[PDB]
């Protein structure tokens, strides 16, 4: 698993992997780990499949009600604390989950929360969570600045998804891409890494460690 | 496993079956766990298949060097009392549970040893995760004087009990024959209840189906010589 | 903890008509950690090929320790090792650390330069022999080289066939498995030609 | 001992490790320097428990100027590797193990190449282009999948190196001191005394 | 396992049930417990089946090394050697041994030889499992002097209850007599000993 | 949660073409002490069913009276009582089986192993377990116990598959249930030689048998086997 | 100590064809080594054309399909006879698998139906509840050796075009019924040979527009 | 301890040691383990002190309150409220109890509760740690119909051996006589039993 | 969270928080402010388990401010400290209890006095001239001891506390990541944006 978040100047970007494993089995490579909250609202799932998929699916009920009875949309603090309030009513339970809420409202702008079970949240521009974290972050900080194009800002997102996808066992499969903006989220399509590896390794000339 | 030994009219027998398992998954299908000792000493074993083997093999080696010695045929006897001195000093660690049967001068014998190095005498005997289905078989079939038709249908039942009731037993039914008088016969496969059905389909691929990055030629042999 | 799996890989073997074939995966890993894609399990002494899965210091150690056997056998013997006798060799020396074992799946593969039959042989870390007339199956995705073997196997398949089988059986069984992978290696063995081929496969 | 890193480039080996020496509380030195020289043109940086690094790094280290005394000749920095590996696999099985991880870092003269072996405790060895010992790779092996080619100078390489060591100061918890790195080439070993 | 050996008159006899198991399954049920460590000297065993055959072996080959060098041994001597394996080797070994002889000076003698490695000489001795529920049976009817018929029926009687009341014993009831006059050994079956 | 104390061991039983048998010892065991010999372990249920338990008796005990108190539940305000209904064995079994997964489910389970035998009134034969964790299952065969490891392999030898059960008659089921009872008091530490048996058939009704006894024992081999070893004497 | 969990073996399999939807599980049942039964049903018609198997541990996988069953039929009096879609059925199923997250159902649950486009859709489920739509899915004790498999012969895993040096994909297609069957009888036949646990029978349940109908065939029995 | 309850022509004999220990302390060497919960219902209590009094006292206070509503109550009555107290409270109590009593319906009646809680009526009951010790000697001897002079005998006799075999048993031998013509306490001192 | 540090100096109070958030492997942030306005002239810091500091660190400040509409009035420091004691005193008995150490430095209008307190996750209340946290007190305090003054400016505060802040970057083994200082005076509440 291996998911990340960033702010840039043309938004956020949003990448995940799409792989499951219970221990060393690979039980799938076609799972979906954001779940698209509302057409501003994006959660990320690591830690536990059912943990993040059960909670995050109820913390869009609690964001639709919301709109339902104050008549505007739900800011990202807001969901954020609704979710990181929730798990930690359950805090010693055993509950499992590492995740972000992104999107974009006008008083905000856009917005970046990590929340996870341990009742840690906090606001931030850069984020990676999972078993392939440390691999996302080595790629995504030596390569970030501020003011990428947002074609740019979706390969590198992409990019490293795709270094974790190769080093962590544990995370891989493919590569789905969002891009939050002011008018909300748009999908950038799912990329399987069986493919991409390749192809970024001819255009790119990277990953000349492997035998190709 | 589910292994046997019963003695008949002029003989005995042992009977075992031919799965070796690694927890719940079957690495063989057909393996042998009736081992040689001596040209007319057998034994069954069950537990760790490499100690089973081991064990067998090492005392075989120094019964065949005995025999050599003493210019005799080596006795059931000899083979259990080294086998059963060798597991005690080992106190069980090393994890073989055996039926030993033979012919030699004295007679026909047939005996059970524990990993921990005790040993039985007896006219039925059962071992392994299969015994209990064996040895209700054994109990409700065996009598005195059976002859040696009787005999393997017997001992190829009780095998079979285990086969069909127990997970950690299956494939096929190996059995030993050793009668006073007479050469030993070794029935590998005797029985074959458990041959796979053909297939629905073939898998066999299009030729250039696998993507391949490089080949190379392997030089196996000694010097390439001018 | 568990010796077997912190390196992670696997290794299948497989007979056909007149040869046989024996594949690795190339992944050598610290558990989630992937540390190196070059990382080969197959080792051949003379044209008696061994396979070793397992810990990864453990498959070196045992390598140069059968590299030496089969040296000074060659010395004495004045002549190559054959599958039959290697197997013995290979049963002798893991059962004699029974106690303090080496945490390998070791498969050996060949034939007999005399008598021109196919071998394949695999056994557990003390020892026992598991000689198969069909196939050999270790490492971390055993499960799922058993699952693949048993259903894409058929008796007597012509070597670039018996290729495209083993390879499938491999790739398949590696892409179930998050500590196998990350290239591919298939030996097809003929009694007097010897053809490696490395795999294309997905690098996760 | 924390960070220990090591990559193979054109014409050399260059291998950066830390200089904190932390014994629970307190960081009780600032400047340690976590290699030895087994060989003119071989290098072996070292991490893992207290104690042990130092006394097997010394001991290869008299073991291979024994060698190079006896022979009046250099080992190959594979022959050199091969050794560390079987004293290591050798320590595994023993009554207490060395918990020491290395990297050897050696210009081949015969050869004339660089080669770089990454040797676990247990006696794991593997050739790479680029390698690290225990939490360091996590960090570093994404950026050198994606910025290495082998064709690269030694200025490249210290280039690459420093978008590691930043990495790794932005994104590990521990603060590890900065880095002595070192450079093995066809004409030795030298310290880059300003990184 | 229940195990007994009752002096008399004329010398002595042992008694065992023919059970052997491992937890509740009876791996062996006509097992024989009454082991001959010379010829008119026998034990009883109880405890681990593979500690009591490798001690009754090995004091075996120690009196028919006695009886080369120095003639019959005591049955005194036979419990001293039984002793000597089972106090110095107490913690790796569970054996219940009662050792049982004649003599013809010393006529009929028990030894037994509990799990410390400790001797004593009594006129009968019980053990194994099933010797709990016969204490107040045997202690009651005991006699010394007693005839072979009456020491056979005691013995049966006793060995009837252990089994009776004892899963871990049953099968068929062994003995062993030991008399001037040779070794006689004998069986009882479950549809003798039962109805009792 | 517990530990059983008192137990009982294997509950046996079969399908045969018109009915179905089962069988039980009647011991109670106290650990290795063979304490109670008089336990009636198969507990009829009208005309039509038989229970038999093992394992814990005060959780037999316990259950028994659930079922004595079912019944008089079901007479409650029900005219047809006696006929069309009457409890059948699906109903007792079904409930002792939703009883033994709840209270699996509170960790606090009643220590048996249950097999309901019996005749639905279409004529149809019922055999179905139910143990402490909840855990169902039918076939032609059942036992509890060592039962499953000594009995089932010998009583599917008759009954193999269903298309077996209308080709085996009430001599044969009940020969061979008789004969598996004999292989269990042989083989089995915590049994008994006195046992009792319940033929429940679909025109001959319920039949239960009391005071049975293992007979036809072969003990006489035994006077041969003579130390564990080397010993000729 | 009390141990609620058991593990009582076998093995199932979900595929999901273009206008139909199998589930095949076989129909032995042990505890350790010993066989239980050699046919007791594992593989559910819950109704609305919809089936059902939760394999593992069989006292909590019979509790979760008698719980579902009900569900359906409370559906039914609560929405004026509404057809519950096999979308909703797996989000039902979710909610009954998180609601003990604290002592879970220790099963591998898999349904398969049609969508309401009518084509074929197979669900499947951890026991927690976490869930996702499948076209292949296998669990239970040989899932790791028929998964595989899977992926090769159903998805179109690792083969490529011949002569295409290997940069043109084996082409994703729909199976037709009967090779689907071929391929469930394949899998089964070959699970049975290398996992104990599995074997004596197999039944599959196949869901079509027209309702659900029933295939049995023997597997080795030892 | 060793308790018994035997039944005879004329009723029921209830008989006990007296030792209470705690480890091997006898804290008290005159105990009272024959308890009156009704007239003519008595119980031997084994296990647990503080569970199997504070049981007995909530049984005597239920059959108290029971006869003020519905008469004298059945022994069997007696054995269902001292089972339910037990089976109930399995996980937190170590109580083996022996009701025994007299009716004149049916006479004298022996119910014995073991530590699970199960109920199991029986002509005579043995129960408490010296009771294993006399299986064997208790299973010979009991007849049915015994006079009470016979019954004293068996239980004298059966107590005097569990008494000696087992340390956590001692002390004196009480009995309690239950019959229509009343209730009867004996004892029976140690140079009385001891030489028997 | 790791360094809490306080002083009280003539006429203020100065609170010295780190800026790391570390969960295990990673450093997921490096400008964390561990710190909650709870009056105008009351300003409390806190460490401990992650999630619990944040969660009771807003406890608290929605209980001050709830007292403050409902009064009209702002609470002493020492009022606020006792009520937050007694807070954690209750909680150290809880089913759960919050793992969390605080210090509380406020500026009391009415007295015109600065005032520090620090309470610790059991509710060990303790007024101090300075105070810290964790392992913090440990290098801390020496100095303190040395250097401190109760006539000392805000100046002469602030360059005593990077006196400490240099001394945990150079002996401490975690990077904390520097940290955020803000004064508590009679003014109210300010952060000291270069340190
Ligand atoms: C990666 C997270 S990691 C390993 O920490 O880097 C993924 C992320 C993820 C996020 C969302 C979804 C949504 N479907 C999937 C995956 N997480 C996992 O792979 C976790 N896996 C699980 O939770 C798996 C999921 C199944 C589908 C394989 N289940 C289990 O690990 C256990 C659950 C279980 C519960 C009670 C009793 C027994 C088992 N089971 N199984 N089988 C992560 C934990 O690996
Ligand atoms: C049945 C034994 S049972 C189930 O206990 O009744 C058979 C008996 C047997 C005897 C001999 C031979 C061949 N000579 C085959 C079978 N035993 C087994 O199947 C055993 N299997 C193993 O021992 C396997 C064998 C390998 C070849 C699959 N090995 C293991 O399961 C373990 C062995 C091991 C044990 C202790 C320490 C290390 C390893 N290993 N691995 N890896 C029986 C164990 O199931
Ligand atoms: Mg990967
Ligand atoms: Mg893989
Ligand atoms: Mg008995
Ligand atoms: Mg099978």
């Amino acid at each position: 698993t291996t998911t990340l978040a960033f702010r840039f100047q043309g938004g956020i970007i949003v990448a995940v992997d799409s792989r499951a494993t219970a221990g060393n089995w690979v039980a799938s490579q076609t799972v979906k780990k954001v779940i698209e909250i509302n057409p501003f609202l994006l959660g990320t799932m690591a830690g536990g499949a059912a943990d993040c998929q059960f909670w995050e699916t109820w913390l869009g009920s609690q964001c639709r009600l919301h709109e339902l009875r104050e008549k505007e949309r739900i800011s990202v603090a807001a969901a954020s604390k609704i979710l990181s309030n929730l798990v930690y009513q359950y805090k010693g339970a055993g509950l499992s989950m590492g995740t972000m809420i992104c999107g974009y409202t006008r008083k905000e702008g856009p917005t970046i929360y990590y929340v996870d079970s341990d009742g840690t949240r906090l606001k931030g521009d850069i984020f990676c969570v999972g078993s392939g974290q440390t691999f996302a972050y080595g790629v995504l900080d030596s390569n970030y600045k501020w003011d990428l194009s947002v074609e740019d800002a979706l390969y590198l997102g992409k990019r490293s998804i795709l270094a974790a996808a190769h080093r962590d066992a544990y995370s891989g499969g493919s590569v789905n891409l969002y891009h939050v903006t002011e008018d909300g989220w748009i999908y950038h399509g799912n990329h399987d890494v069986g493919e991409l590896f390749w192809k970024v390794k001819e255009e790119e000339g990277s990953f000349n460690n492997v035998i190709g | 496993t589910t292994i046997a030994g019963l003695v008949f009219q002029d003989g005995v027998i042992l009977g075992a079956d031919t799965r070796a398992t690694n927890d719940s998954v079957v690495a063989d299908k057909s393996c042998e766990k009736i081992h040689f000792i001596a040209p007319k000493i057998y034994c069954c074993g069950a537990g760790v298949a490499a100690d089973a083997e081991a064990v067998t093999q090492l005392i075989g080696s120094n019964i065949e060097l005995h025999s050599l010695y003493t210019s005799r045929e080596p006795r059931v006897v000899s083979a259990l009392q080294m086998l059963k001195q060798h597991l005690f000093k080992y106190q069980g660690h090393i994890g073989a549970y055996l039926i030993v049967a033979g012919v030699d001068p004295t007679g026909s014998h047939l005996f059970s040893i524990h990993a921990h190095g005790s040993t039985d005498v007896g006219y039925y005997l059962s071992l392994g995760s299969g015994s209990l289905a064996a040895m209700a078989v054994l109990e409700s079939h065996w009598k005195q004087d059976l002859t040696k038709e009787e005999a393997i249908k017997l001992a190829s039942d009780a095998i079979q009990a285990g086969i069909w009731n127990d997970l950690g037993s299956g494939s096929n039914v190996d059995v030993c024959v050793m009668e006073i008088g007479k050469d030993a016969e070794y029935l590998r496969n005797y029985l074959t209840p458990n041959v796979r059905e053909e297939k629905q389909k073939s898998y066999k691929f299009p030729r250039g189906t696998t993507a391949v990055l490089k080949e190379s030629i392997v030089n196996i042999c000694d010097i390439q010589e001018e | 903890s568990d010796p077997s799996s912190i390196n992670g890989g696997i290794v299948v073997a497989m007979t056909g008509k007149d040869c046989v074939a024996i594949a690795c995966d190339l992944r050598l890993g610290s558990q989630s950690l992937g540390v190196s894609n070059k990382f080969e399990k197959i080792f051949h002494y003379g044209h008696v090929f061994l396979g070793i899965t397992g810990l990864a210091t453990d498959v070196t150690t045992l390598n140069e320790m059968f590299r030496y056997k089969t040296n000074l056998y060659k010395l004495k013997e004045e002549r190559a090792i054959e599958p039959e006798t290697f197997t013995q060799l290979v049963s002798s020396s893991l059962y004699e650390r029974r106690f303090g074992p080496y945490f390998v799946g070791p498969v050996v593969a060949g034939i007999n330069s005399k008598s021109g039959k196919p071998f394949i042989a695999g056994f557990d870390l003390i020892g026992c022999i598991d000689e198969a007339k069909d196939f050999i199956v270790s490492g971390t995705a055993s499960d799922q080289l058993f699952g693949m073997c048993e259903s894409l196997y058929e008796p007597n398949l012509e070597p670039e066939d018996l290729f495209e089988t083993i390879s499938q059986a491999l790739l398949n069984a590696a892409d179930r498995d998050a500590l196998s992978g990350w290239g591919a290696v298939v030996y097809i063995i003929k009694k007097d030609e010897v053809v490696k081929r490395y795999l294309k496969m997905r690098q996760d | 001992m924390d960070i220990i890193l090591g990559i193979r480039v054109q014409d050399s080996v260059i291998l950066a490790s830390s200089k904190a020496v932390t014994r629970g509380i307190s960081v009780l030195k600032d400047s340690d320097d976590k290699t030895r020289q087994l060989s003119p043109h071989t290098l072996m940086s070292f991490a893992g428990e207290a104690g042990d690094t130092v006394q097997f790094a010394e001991y290869i280290q008299a073991n291979i100027q024994l060698y190079s005394i006896r022979e009046d000749y250099e080992l190959s920095p594979q022959a050199v590797s091969s050794f560390v590996r079987q004293e290591l696999a050798k320590s595994i099985r023993s009554r207490r193990p060395y918990q020491v991880n290395v990297l050897i870092g050696g210009y081949d003269k015969k050869k004339n190449k660089p080669e770089l072996y990454q040797i676990d405790y247990l006696g794991t060895k593997v050739e790479l282009p680029y390698g690290a010992h225990g939490y360091s790779g996590f960090y570093t092996f994404s950026l050198l999948d994606h910025h290495y080619r082998p064709d690269m100078t030694t200025e490249e390489g210290l280039d690459l190196l420093k978008l590691c060591v930043q990495e790794l100061e932005k994104r590990m918890p521990m603060d590890f001191k900065g880095v002595i790195v070192k450079i093995v080439d066809k004409d030795g070993i030298r310290q880059v005394d300003d990184f | 396992t229940s195990i007994m050996a009752v002096t008399f008159k004329d010398g002595v006899i042992l008694g065992a049930d023919s059970r052997t198991t491992t937890g509740a399954y009876i791996a062996n049920r006509v097992t024989d417990k009454l082991t001959r460590v010379h010829d008119k000297i026998w034990c009883c065993r109880s405890g681990s089946a593979a500690d009591t055959q490798a001690i009754a072996d090995i004091v075996q080959y120690h009196l028919e090394l006695y009886t080369s060098q120095y003639g019959t041994p005591s049955t005194e001597t036979a419990a001293s050697v039984f002793k000597e394996l089972c106090y110095e080797n107490k913690d790796n070994l569970t054996a219940g041994i009662i050792v049982a002889g004649y003599d013809d000076k010393n006529k009929g003698e028990v030894y037994t030889i509990p799990l410390g490695g400790s001797v004593h000489k009594l006129p009968y001795a019980i053990a194994g499992s099933g010797s709990t529920f016969i204490y107040g049976y045997c202690d009651k009817n005991f006699r010394e002097n007693m005839s072979k018929e009456e020491t056979v029926d005691f013995i049966k009687h006793s060995l009837s209850q252990a089994i009776k009341w004892d899963g871990s014993s049953g099968g068929v009831i062994r003995m062993v007599v030991l008399t001037a006059a040779g070794v006689e050994r004998l069986i009882f079956y479950p549809d003798e000993y039962e109805q009792l | 949660t517990q530990q059983p104390i008192v137990t009982g061991t294997s509950v046996i039983s079969m399908k045969y073409d018109n009915g179905v048998i089962i069988a039980a010892d009647n011991l109670g065991s106290y650990g290795s002490l063979l304490r109670f010999n008089g336990v009636e372990r198969l507990i009829p249920v009208g005309d039509n069913t038989v229970v038999g338990i093992s394992g814990d008796i005060s959780d037999m005990q316990h259950i028994e009276r659930l079922l004595k108190d079912l019944v008089t539940e079901n007479a409650y305000d029900n005219p047809l009582a006696d006929a069309e209904e009457a409890l059948e064995p699906s109903y007792i079994f079904e409930y002792l089986a939703t009883v033994m997964y709840q209270r699996r489910s509170k960790m606090n389970p009643l220590w048996n192993a249950i097999i309901v035998a019996g005749v639905q009134s279409n004529g149809d034969q019922f055999l179905r377990y139910v143990n402490l964790l909840g855990v169902t299952y039918s076939s032609p065969t059942l036992a509890t116990g060592f039962g499953a490891h000594m009995a089932n392999p010998l009583l599917r030898k008759v009954v193999d598959r269903e298309s077996d059960i209308p080709k085996t008659t009430v001599q044969v089921a009940e020969e061979a249930i008789v004969n598996a009872m004999r292989v269990l008091y042989y083989r089995d530490a915590r049994s008994s030689r006195n046992f009792s048996l319940a033929i429940i058939d679909k025109n001959t009704g319920l039949t239960f048998k009391k005071n049975l006894q293992v007979e036809n024992m072969k003990w006489d081999f035994a006077k041969d086997i003579k130390g564990y070893g080397t010993q000729k004497i | 100590q009390f141990n609620p969990y058991g593990d009582n073996g076998g093995t199932i399999l979900g595929i999901a064809g273009e206008d139909f939807a199998v589930l095949a599980g076989d129909t032995r049942n042990i505890t350790d080594y010993s066989i239980n039964s050699r046919y007791e049903p594992k593989v559910f018609d819950c109704g609305d054309n919809i089936v059902m198997s939760a394999n593992g541990f069989a006292a909590d996988g019979d509790a979760l399909v008698k719980r579902f069953k009900n569900s359906v039929k409370w559906y039914h009096f609560d929405h004026n006879d509404k057809k519950l879609s096999i979308n909703s059925a797996a989000r039902n199923i979710q909610h009954l698998l998180y609601g003990k997250r604290f002592f879970p159902y220790y099963v591998h649950t898999i349904i398969a139906g049609l969508d309401e486009d009518g084509k074929g859709a197979v669900y499947s489920f951890d026991p927690v509840g976490s869930y996702e739509r499948e076209q292949c899915r296998a669990g239970g004790a040989a899932a790791s050796l028929i998964m595989p498999f899977l992926d090769n012969q159903v998805n179109f895993k690792n083969q490529y075009e011949p002569g295409t040096n290997g940069k043109v994909k084996k082409p994703l297609k729909y199976l037709s019924v009967e090779e689907v069957i071929k391929l469930v009888r394949d899998s089964f036949t070959s699970a049975t040979e290398r996992h104990i646990q599995v074997g004596d029978g197999l039944e599959i349940l196949i869901v079509t527009k027209d309702g659900v109908r029933k295939e049995f065939y023997e597997l080795k029995r030892d």
